RNA sequence: GACAAUGGUAGGAGAGCGUUCUAAGGGCGUUGAAGCAUGAUCGUAAGGACAUGUGGAGCGCUUAGAAGUGAGAAUGCCGGUG
RNA sequence: UAACUUGGGAGUCAGAACAUGGGUGAUAAGGUCCGUGUUCGAAAGGGAAACAGCCCAGACCACCAGCUAAGGUCCCAAAAU
RNA sequence: AGGACGACAUUAGACGAAUCAUCUGGAAAGAUGAAUCAAAGAAGGUAAUAAUCCUGUAGUCGAAAAUGUUGUCUCUCUUGAGUGGAUCCUGAGUACGACGGAGCACGUGAAAUUCCGUCGGAAUCUGGGAGGACCAUCUCCUAAGGCUAAAUACUCUCUAGUGACCGAUAGUGAACAGUACCGUGAGGGAAAGGUGAAAAGCACCCCGGAAGGGGAGUGAAAUAGAACCUGAAACCGUGUGCUUACAAGUAGUCAGAGCCCGUUAAUGGGUGAUGGCGUGCCUUUUGUAGAAUGAACCGGCGAGUUACGAUUUGAUGCAAGGUUAAGCAGUAAAUGUGGAGCCGUAGCGAAAGCGAGUCUGAAUAGGGCGUUUAGUAUUUGGUCGUAGACCCGAAACCAGGUGAU
């Protein structure tokens, strides 16, 4: 449960003792599935629709009579079978969100956190200081503290500067204590948490 | 999201077609009578399998029964002399010697009788 | 889990089937629904309860009783959840309900006794049995009828 | 929208402590002079819904 | 490994093939993608490759998800041609 | 080597010929209504010239191996002029 | 009612960082190598696939004029309490009632409560109305005059956007139209997208009246030439390797010479003298080669779906407990918060009620249903209910219109 807290150079500061009820569980992949099936079936719209018989333009009449022609019996020319129109049982407009209890949404994230945390995806550093926006300079921060391509960031409040920097770099997300999420968590590479941010998240987690 | 049937019934189609290759007139060329025409033919083939083992197997008999007659014995009896002879020659094996090698053919004869 | 390897718990998910889609399924040409008759139509099914015309069961059986509005209806106690406290204490229906006890006071608690007691308690609830205020004066303790 | 009572039924039966549904019997309430004093006492007790009907009547009463 | 079983209509149960779209990963393509045409190829089946010609800019593979997901018949509807 | 109990999902409610015990009809019907078996229905293969229901027999797939069933052995056409 | 001075927002706009070289090629944005910007790596173009080529994007700036909001002044109006309480005032053809009807979840009923037509027709604070016939006591209120924002419903439109929505038989009837066309009229109602990067859209010669064509030329390509991307099948032809004029057929299959070829190279390919066996498919039937139904042929399109409830099975979380709904916050997510409510831990009885028991019964008898624990939330599959509920098909019924050319 010790974790070094290194600077915006390599170099190491003090250590930290994150709980092992939130960092060091024995992750569940049962609820990991759900709960990623679960977000990402939330997340489309379901806009789209067709026309059936009734409200395709037209075809209120008879096209022959019953009986005497020698074809076949129609009753409209917006039947299914006519190439006019008419679809029998296509795409209606309806939500695809669904919920589970929060015990399990909690499970979840602690069994996300956990995995990162023992294929040494988690790195903790002291602050981030950003006077002004910079990408360039965030760049090289990446860099000096040698991370993967796809990278989370994680600050303890929404911090103005940090997120800003980190905008336009492809692979890299920026986000806060309390928005962290299985999705964003699972698809990175590797997690760079302040030592403030992994104090709040180890409690509201807890 | 829309599926539009694309390429798959023409392929499909194609190999029953292709299958169908030297029929007469339109059943090599139009997919219904094709398929019906396999499928008829598949029937056929199954059915023959089974009937080509006895079509050898009587002509077999014809032989071994001709080339005793040359030897004053019929192939009923010449059956029985080389089964209480002990003899275990099949009835293919018999005829191929009876047209290659005559001699052997006649000291086989002679067993037979012998044995009765 | 990497979002490229994902898989779902065994035995959880199963594929639907799907009818009238050729011979070989075994639920093809007709659809599992036989031959012709009236439920074979679509929207075919009759009433559930219909029996053909025979007189049906819920019309040759009698009807029977009526309904009080103004029943009542406790929410019941038995005597070997309050083994979950210390002796003296004095159980109230403020506390059988914030330790979690009772969720939801109908009309008032009713002590009844069902298993054994073993702890010496004040009890105060709306009604008794004479089973349950026995036997809670029986280790000492009284009961209070409020 | 949510599934409709049987009202008819509801007012005729109900529910025991495993599924089971208590019934009433018929052949009561009238002409009581062609019974002996057997039948009119046995026909005072109470009997069960038999398994082969609720078969046909259950989700008539799915709500009681 | 020994032994046994394996015809089948209404119908019950199981395991799979292929089509369009999405996510993540990893690839191919003007040194020629999809489509189309031909072949004497592979798999127990649905089906999968490879080579050559035509074509001229997009498309597979792995795991999971979602469906307007498969036609030979309806005196079916529209077009073309006998 | 089955049977029973509880629960999920059905389809069926037009049957036919043959043998045998009977009614009806005329000790008529490839008639009609019941009892008892079998086969067809849902069963290919061999025999009965051909011939759903008669006789022998129940096809997981190869093979140009062998033994038999019903029925057969002058030629058509396998096996005794 | 109407003036002043402001502040925002619309209705045009402006600035806006950073790349070169070689290979293939008609052309590079691709490949290879070396660089740069990022509060900008959204998107679309450009002779193939571009953060750095163009239009843009993040960010920042901008209004002469007219609207729309919104402030601060001005402006314009205006006293407010207490005690006495029963002297005076307090909504009349009204409230009610009978008869005939209607609306209330409620079918005139134990019908209280609320409206319309026709007739009757009160009381005045010790008053009057309601609390489901009616009476008494209690409790709550004060009819027969009027006005009133917000939270709620909808979209022919306008502005900015979004999609595990369609991609030319689809999606609007309509990508080029309520038009061809049909009908006296009301009315019905189509088919029809694609040269190329760039028109560079074929100068000139030849045959021909022309139409068409062969050369030459343009182009990377003209079997990209305007009936112009790709160009399947039915169907129509030309040339050929094997075969056929003594033969009786559901057109195949098994056996098999002769002749001709040479492959995804393997106990190969094409044709077929002659022999054996062999009455299409689907539907519907006790039973169909059937002389029972359906299909000229080829292509496209064309039928168990979704929402909300119920039940059962699998999976997963927690467990004597399990779980939230609307709402609020959040990116039209995850999530956080929200404990009204729901199921379970206890049943029996018509009910009062009693309670590991209870009902029946005079009974401490006997019997029925119970006790001697496992539930609950979400979700995959099966089936059911309410919805057109697997798809196509009547003769008819009703409403509102159009017709005596
Ligand atoms: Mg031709």
């Amino acid at each position: 449960a010790n974790y070094d807290v290194l600077k915006l150079d390599g170099t190491k500061s003090g250590s930290i003792e994150l709980s092992d009820a939130v960092f060091g569980i024995e992750p569940n992949n049962s609820v990991l599935f759900e709960a990623i099936n679960l977000q990402r079936a939330s997340l489309r719209q379901g806009t789209h629709a067709v026309k059936n018989r009734s409200a395709v333009s037209g075809g209120g009449r008879k096209p022959w009579k019953q009986k005497g022609t020698g074809r076949a019996r129609q009753g409209t020319i917006r039947a299914p079978q006519w190439r006019g129109g008419g679809i029998v049982f296509g795409p209606t407009p309806r939500s695809y969100a669904y919920k589970m209890p929060k015990k399990m949404r909690r499970l979840a994230l602690r069994s996300a956190l956990s995995f990162k945390a023992q294929e040494n995806g988690l790195t903790v550093v002291d602050a981030f200081n950003f006077e002004a926006p910079k990408t360039k300079e965030f760049k090289n921060v990446l860099s000096t503290l040698e991370q993967p391509k796809k990278v989370l960031v994680v600050t303890e409040n929404e911090d103005v500067n940090v997120e800003l920097s980190a905008r336009n770099i492809p692979g890299v997300q920026v986000t806060t204590a309390q928005g962290l999420n299985v999705l964003d968590i699972t698809n990175a590479d590797s997690l760079v948490i302040t030592e403030a941010a992994a104090k709040k998240v180890e409690e509201v987690l807890g | 999201p829309r599926v539009k049937g694309g390429t798959v019934t023409r392929a499909r189609r194609k190999k029953t077609i292709k299958l169908a290759k030297g029929y007469f007139g339109s059943k090599h060329t139009l997919y219904k009578v094709a398929k019906q025409q396999v499928m008829k033919s598949g029937q056929y083939a199954f059915r023959d399998r089974r009937q080509r083992k006895r079509d050898f197997r009587k002509l077999w008999i014809t032989r071994i029964n001709a080339a005793a007659r040359q030897h004053e014995m019929s192939y009923s009896r010449l059956m029985n002399g080389l089964k209480k002879a002990g003899i275990d020659i099949n009835r293919k094996m018999l005829s191929e010697i009876a047209i290659s090698d005559e001699k052997a053919f006649a000291q086989l004869v002679t067993k037979a009788k012998d044995a009765l | 889990m990497k979002l490229h390897e994902l898989k779902p718990a065994e035995g959880s998910r199963k594929e639907r089937n799907r009818v009238g889609r050729g011979v070989a399924t075994g639920n093809g040409k007709t659809s599992g629904r036989g031959h012709k008759g009236q439920k074979a139509r679509s929207g075919g099914g009759v009433r559930p309860g219909f029996e053909g015309g025979q007189l049906p069961l819920f019309r040759r059986l009698p009807k029977r009783g009526f309904t009080n509005i103004n029943r009542k209806e406790y929410a019941i106690v038995n005597l070997d959840q309050l083994n979950k406290f210390e002796d003296g204490t004095e159980v109230t229906p403020a506390l059988l309900v914030e330790s979690g006890v009772v969720k939801n006071e109908k009309s008032g608690i009713k002590i009844l006794g069902n298993g054994s007691l073993d702890k010496k308690l004040t009890v105060k609830a709306h009604k008794f049995s004479a089973s349950a205020a026995e036997a809670i004066d029986a280790k000492g303790g009284a009961h209070e009828v409020i | 929208p949510k599934m409709k009572t049987h009202r008819g039924a509801a007012k005729r039966v109900k529910r025991t402590a495993s599924g089971q549904l208590k019934r009433s019997r018929a052949f009561t309430s009238h002409l009581f002079a062609n019974k002996s004093t057997k039948q009119k006492r046995q026909l005072r007790k109470a009997r069960l819904v038999s398994k082969s009907d609720m078969k046909r009547v259950k989700q008539l009463l799915a709500y009681k």
